[PDB]
RNA sequence: ACCCACUCGGCACCUUACGAGAAAUCAAAGUCUUUGGGUUCUGGGGGGAGUAUGGUCGCAAGGCUGAAACUUAAAGGAAUUGACGGAAGGGCACCACCAGGAGUGGAGCCUGCGGCUUAAUUUGACCAACACGGGGAAACUCACCAGGUCCAGACACAAUAAGGAUUGACAGAUUGAGAGCUCUUUCUUGAUUUUGUGGGUGGUGGUGCAUGGCCGUUCUUAGUUGGUGGAGUGAUUUGUCUGCUUAAUUGCGAUAACGAACGAGACCUUAACCUACUAAAUAGUGGUGCUAGCAUUUGCUGGUUAUCCACUUCUUAGAGGGACUAUCGGUUUCAAGCCGAUGGAAGUUUGAGGCAAUAACAGGUCUGUGAUGCCCUUAGACGUUCUGGGCCGCACGCGCGCUACACUGACGGAGCCAGCGAGUCUAACCUUGGCCGAGAGGUCUUGGUAAUCUUGUGAAACUCCGUCGUGCUGGGGAUAGAGCAUUGUAAUUAUUGCUCUUCAACGAGGAAUUCCUAGUAAGCGCAAGUCAUCAGCUUGCGUUGAUUACGUCCCUGCCCUUUGUACACAC
């Protein structure tokens, strides 16, 4: 057995790379000239998805990020 | 035969050397006139035990009682 | 003429070397580094070469005399060990032959090997490779091919980094894939990581011609080796041998050897005997013993320590016994042994195995190994996983095999007997029985972790009765079509099983060539390994059971001795 260069017919795949979002959280809440705060995202209504998990906003759907469930605006 | 199996103990280990692997093999016949389980001596091995024979007598004679 | 004893001269011979020699050997080849009796001739590593040239003799053939150039590290002598011999002698082996049996090589098929083909058809191996790698590969196995994931990148350093080094992901695109592989909009996570440099880690990657271990073979033979002594300058030799004997370097013996060691033998396992011991409801047997069935002078049975009482012939397994060639006859030169008969369960080492020396082979294996050196590779991996394909492909050649060519048979019915095994809760194993089904199978239970059940494994050849009737025929069952099942995630390139249909070659097989001497060959099946399924394979087991020969060295080889050698990579 003799072993030949491997040679490829496809071109190389890079590998993801983290998307660097700079200071995300930022646009996720809102404070008025009083004080009082409010968030920009509703939360997971299943128990175990946190009351911070900020579901995402898409086009339309709402995602969670951590429990993976999907909500829409109707209900 | 039966007697390596009786006598014969063998070992072998590999010596992990800078150039390769060095084979060990290691026997040992004990001596059978020692240990005290199976048997004693070989096969093959026999002793006479020596028959002390005294002198004859030229009298007979009874020790009664 | 002969005999005896001398003597001179001669051809020689035998023993031994005090001596000589490199030794073979030598009575000269001694009186030679302690070197000188007299004298002639010849040589100076091997070839070129007794060649060229000149001279000379000869009728000629040729004789005598006789270079150089050039080339080369050995050529050569005598012995030693081995190996070899179409050398000799003595033994031996059915992997030899003889007398034979069963075959194989011829047909179809199964399977391995080469070749061809291919994306790949992974690969090792060529008596001592080729149903071998326990290699009966759908996935896995897997090592190959087309592609797609992941790091299972230890540890250290530098860099980046909570103002986030990094992880994952719903949906769609994409993709073989419902792999967030990677994108498209954005959520989660949070120093575990990422980037670079060193370093590792893995590799069925290479090298078995770098190795360990194991295995095979030389070699199934009887062979091998120290000590001290003897011979030789020495390598080495003797011991370890003429003869007889043995399966045997097994012994009787002989003996410059003596005493030893390994191997052989002894040993161990298994098979055969034990009316003798110890027993047994996981083995059996008996009891007008208990109970009950059938047929009538009582036989065959069913449940029997769980419905009892005895016993151990059969079965089991512990302890033992038994054969030691015993007795007798013959024969050898007493002896070692050998032959025959008797007795005996057994008289080939009682049968068969297990184990098995020294020295080896570039024998096989890196693809058993977290045995392994070195080299190569190490993130677009040769690491590890997923999907699919391949290992099985087909003008052809070879090896091991299966089924056959029929009447010593095929088919049908009936009869009807083994031994060696194996089996599940660390879960679906071995399965009796009942029901359904033509079958294969399905289904409800049941017993068994097992001398308890499967299982008396009611196996198959075989036996009886019948059909067939010498016709490639009801022999043979290849190939092919259709359907029904089982195993499995997946059965197509048919896993296998079952049903119906098609019904090929083959009429006993050239040259050749294998195995075997008694419960053996051969026929016949069964269990186990493999294994989800698949056994035309192997490892064992039993059932039925011949012919032929108890020999030889013709062929092929083996052992020992002598002998020759220009071989030692060893004819």
């Amino acid at each position: 057995k003799k072993r030949k260069k491997k040679v490829y017919t496809t071109p190389k795949k890079i590998k993801h790379k983290h998307k660097k979002v700079k200071l995300a959280v930022l646009s996720y809440y809102k404070v008025d000239a009083e004080g009082k705060v409010t968030k920009l995202r509703r939360e997971c209504s299943n128990p175990t998805c946190g009351a911070g998990v900020f579901l995402a906003n898409h086009k339309d759907r709402l995602y969670c990020g951590k429990c993976h469930s999907v909500y829409k605006v109707n209900a | 035969g039966q007697p390596v199996n009786d006598f014969i103990d063998t070992a072998t280990r590999h010596v992990l050397m800078r150039q390769g692997v060095l084979g060990i093999k290691v026997k040992i016949m004990r001596d059978p006139a020692k240990s005290r389980t199976g048997p004693k001596a070989l096969p093959d091995a026999v002793t006479i035990i020596e028959p002390k024979e005294e002198e004859p007598i030229l009298a007979p004679s009874v020790k009664d009682y």
